[PDB]
């Protein structure tokens, strides 16, 4: 039996939730007027304070005592904060992130949503996307326009603007909310009344092997989802492989790897290639624009690397070439992942270049890095039996370095 | 006595062959602990560099001068007795010189024209660390204990003291700690059961067991028991454990606490120098004094969650007072140990016959049952911050209640204000059996 959980810090905005779980009721009711099964609305109060909610009107309630009793306290909080409202907010954050997960198993959860200004967000956001893609996530929010990215990250939620602060039902918020609370009810119904995909990670500089291989991939009866590797992407590419929407991966562009060592702005974090990895599934893997760290602009890049060879692609971004020492540490930081593997892997690596860049009579050209490069990898990985390492004779942006790619995958993925 | 034969080398030497305008060029070598007591020696260097060179260029343009020949000051000074100073002769050259006093004041030479003294040169302690120091070296290359160092990383009311106060075998131990306030209260804790196991031998402040090391007393030691080690440069604990002679040593240490703060001018302590390096870290993550609000503030300000075996949940409150002079004895009694932030505001409060006043730095390491905390002076205190180790001391000495009593506002009223704000259930959270 399908039911929704409407959420919100009840000590501070009582009326908005109520109004907004009342408007989300009512529109439940009327959109599904083919009728079937009935959406039952829970509301959730994660107020911090110490201020009571006993209820809300004549629904099914959950207060705030109720969401924390649920949970213990985990790695998530034990960092430092700024005040004692961020720590609370955070603590609460995670609670409501247990109370959901087990709402999620031992109960048909259909949607949520909820309401807040910068820290009701916070508070949300973080629990929120921790359900699964495709089930409806919506926050009415003060900080809708503007950084999102902290609330949203790679998930599916989605943030109304509030237009004017949360502060009462006035005939600005009425509208607001009426929409919102709609919108989700919309979303809610429509998905009740109702090929094998490979990743790939990309950047500009290896544009060309990637949309050959993608052709390839397609030409083969494959569907491909294309990331940009600027550290975002190699997140979304793997949460999506954990939620079962990517089969296999071609990971051809690796260069988040070089700003996580070196300390650049598109960085993975330590937790690169773990997700493929315990999913089990095939891996292709390269070394595409390993010779780039991005930064930008000029004046931004950190003292230390004003030495360094840089490259201004554009105003706002400039790119550094990598050394010959770093790269042997790129190389330690892939291997100690892979090494851990317990399905098949192939690395291919472009003996002329790692990139567009990289290449003979290119500015980043530097065959000294991409030959150390090379050699690192086959030593770290020599004693992995789960691990094949081609070092094939062509530049990485050359038709047959992206056909050899697809290749490499079909035999570890035969079709 | 025979401590200034002891420093000779200093007595009379130029004011030039101790300053050293450079020290950031520095580049250290060998082992990481090596490096780190190298760095240590020069911070010394560069402290004592800069006090001498302050001393000259007051002569050549608190900082007292003398005049030899009228025995007057040009410049009379704040504090007295200083133990050393820089001295100008009549062909104006400048010489460091270890001061001696009589009836009459500073006792001086005929070739002396000024003499310049100040708040650094009231006490030698710099000069007398580098003469024991240096001692030590072998061309520069101080030894490295191969006695295992056991780090034990705490908050406060942790059981840091009563640890130490509970392991340590009084007859064979050794306990150093920073500052003679904490060594006082240790020695007294320790002493308190009637007996006095306790003494000036097997307890000592760290600056007096690295000036009077071989002076005599004893030096060596089984254990090494360090209270509050994060407050001292890592080179430092290193010396100490060596020096101790010791086989294994606790460092016991908070990392709130009053840090080690460099201090020395343009003087460099890069990141990994200030890391201790130990054989073993162990933490400590359950106050077993404070509250649970108060635990709620512990929580954000250490890495890891900390947890409370206290009953206690809402302790804090405060009141802002409209007239200064109102805070006293009969208009309004206070509750418990009467604290301050200042010395200022502490001799008020006597004079106003507040009975045993104490400021927070005066009682660290101490616990009381109820604290009344009082800040009089509505001018701008630098030490009431947000993250000031004194405002994080200040808050944690009570088991029962605080209550802070104001002129004006500060993060400190606010810090109070939200803790009476956070639900009660989510502070049940930090709760621990024990
Ligand atoms: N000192 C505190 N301790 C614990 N919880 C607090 C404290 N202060 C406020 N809260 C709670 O934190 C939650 C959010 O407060 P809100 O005023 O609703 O913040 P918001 O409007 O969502 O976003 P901003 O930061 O005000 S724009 C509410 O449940 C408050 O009661
Ligand atoms: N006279 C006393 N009687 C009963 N309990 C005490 C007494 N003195 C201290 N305690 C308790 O001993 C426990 C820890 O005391 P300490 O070890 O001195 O605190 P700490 O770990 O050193 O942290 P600091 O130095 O105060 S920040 C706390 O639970 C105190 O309440
Ligand atoms: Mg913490
Ligand atoms: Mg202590």
């Amino acid at each position: 039996s399908p039911r929704v959980f409407c959420i919100g810090t009840a000590d501070t905005k009582f009326d908005e939730l109520r109004f907004l779980s009342e408007h989300v009721r009512s529109s439940l009711n009327s959109f599904s007027n083919k009728s079937s099964f009935k959406v039952g609305v829970t509301v959730v109060d994660v107020s911090t304070s110490w201020k009571e909610t006993n209820s809300c009107a004549d629904f099914d309630f959950v207060p705030s005592k109720d969401v924390l009793s649920c949970h213990t306290l985990g790695e998530e909080t034990m960092g430092t904060f700024a005040d004692t409202r961020g720590l609370a907010i955070a603590i609460m954050s995670k609670a409501l992130e247990t109370f959901l997960s087990i709402a999620n198993d031992e109960q048909n959860l259909a949607g949520v949503i909820g309401l807040g200004g910068s820290g009701g967000t916070s508070l949300l956001s973080s629990a929120f996307r921790s359900l699964p893609i495709g089930i409806p996530k919506v926050i009415i929010s003060t900080v809708a326009s503007g950084q999102t990215e902290s609330y949203i990250g790679t998930s599916d939620l989605v943030l109304f603007p509030s237009v004017v602060d949360i502060c009462g039902i006035n005939n600005v918020s009425k509208v607001v909310l009426s929409n919102a609370g709609a919108a989700f009810a919309g979303m809610v119904i429509g998905r009740l009344e109702s090929k094998f995909t490979v990743g790939v990670t990309m950047f500009g500089v290896t544009t060309p092997c990637v949309n050959a291989v993608k052709e390839r991939l397609v030409k083969e009866g494959y569907e491909t989802l294309v990331f940009h590797a600027t550290g975002v992407g190699g997140r979304a590419m793997e949460d999506l492989v954990r939620g079962g929407f990517i089969q296999g991966v071609l990971d051809i562009t690796t260069t988040e790897v070089a700003d996580y060592v070196v300390g650049g702005v598109m960085a993975c974090d330590s937790s690169r290639f773990d997700a493929i990895l315990e999913k089990k599934i095939p891996l292709v893997l390269s070394v595409g624009a390993l010779d780039m760290v991005n930064f930008g602009p000029k004046t931004t890049i950190p003292p230390e690397f004003q030495q360094r060879k840089i490259h201004e692609h554009n105003e706002q971004v400039s790119l550094m070439r990598t050394t010959v020492g770093e790269n042997k540490k790129f190389a330690a930081f892939i291997a100690e992942k892979l090494n851990k593997a317990s399905s098949s892997v192939c690395v291919c690596l472009p003996e002329k270049g790692v990139s567009a860049l990289d290449a003979p009579g290119k500015d980043f050209y530097d065959p000294e890095a991409t030959s150390c490069l090379t050699r690192e990898l086959q030593m770290l990985l020599e004693n992995n039996e789960r691990c094949q390492v081609k070092v094939l004779p062509y530049h990485i942006n050359d038709a047959e370095f992206a056909n050899a790619l697809v290749d490499s995958f079909l035999e570890i993925s035969p079709k | 006595s025979e401590e200034i034969e002891s420093l000779e080398q200093f007595h009379m030497a130029t004011a030039s062959s101790l300053i050293h305008k450079q020290m950031c060029s520095i580049v250290y070598t060998g082992p990481l602990k090596v490096q780190q007591m190298k760095n240590f020696i020069d911070s010394l260097v560069a402290s004592l560099s800069a006090a001498v060179s302050n001393l000259v260029k007051i002569l050549k343009d608190k900082f007292g001068v003398l005049d030899v020949a009228s025995k007057r000051w040009l410049v009379k000074p704040s504090a007295k007795n200083h133990a050393w100073g820089v001295v100008e002769t009549h062909a104006r050259k400048y010489h460091v010189a270890l001061l001696e006093h009589d009836e009459f004041g500073i006792i001086t030479c005929d070739n002396w024209r000024r003499v310049a003294v100040s708040s650094e040169s009231v006490v030698y302690s710099d000069m007398a660390k580098l003469r024991t120091l240096r001692r030590l070296l072998k061309d520069g290359e101080p030894h490295v204990s191969s006695a295992k160092v056991v780090l034990v990383d705490g908050v406060p009311g942790c059981g840091k003291t009563k640890e130490i106060l509970s392991r340590v075998n009084f007859e064979e131990d050794l306990i150093l700690v920073p500052g003679r306030q904490a060594a006082e209260m240790i020695r007294r804790r320790a002493n308190a059961s009637g007996i006095i196991v306790a003494t000036k031998d097997n307890v000592r402040t760290v600056d007096s067991f690295l000036m009077n090391y071989g002076k005599g007393a004893r030096c060596q030691f089984k254990r090494l028991f360090i209270d509050e080690g994060l407050m001292l440069h890592t080179g430092c604990v290193n010396f100490l454990v060596e020096m101790s002679l010791c086989d294994i040593a606790y460092v016991y240490g908070d990392t709130q606490q009053i840090p080690y703060i460099n201090r020395v001018t343009g003087f460099p302590y890069p990141a990994h120098f200030a890391k201790l390096e130990v054989d073993e870290v162990e933490t400590r993550r359950t106050t077993l004094r404070c509250p649970a609000d108060v635990t709620h503030f512990l929580n954000q300000r250490y890495e890891g969650h900390v947890m409370c075996t206290s009953s206690e949940k809402k302790s804090v409150s405060q009141e802002m007072v409209s007239g200064a002079a109102s805070i006293n004895p009969v208009s309004k009694p206070l509750k418990g140990k009467i604290l301050t932030f200042t010395q200022s505001d502490k001799e008020a409060l006597l004079s106003r016959g507040y009975a045993d006043v104490h400021t927070v730095h005066e009682v660290q390491g101490e616990t009381y049952a109820d604290v009344s905390l009082v800040r009089l002076t509505p001018t701008p205190v630098s030490i009431i911050a947000r993250d000031s180790p004194h405002v994080l001391v200040s808050l944690s000495r009570h088991t029962k209640s605080l209550k802070y009593y104001t002129v004006v506002m500060d993060p400190l009223v606010s810090i109070i204000r939200d803790l009476e704000r956070v639900s009660s259930y989510l502070l049940d959270m930090y709760k621990v059996d024990a």
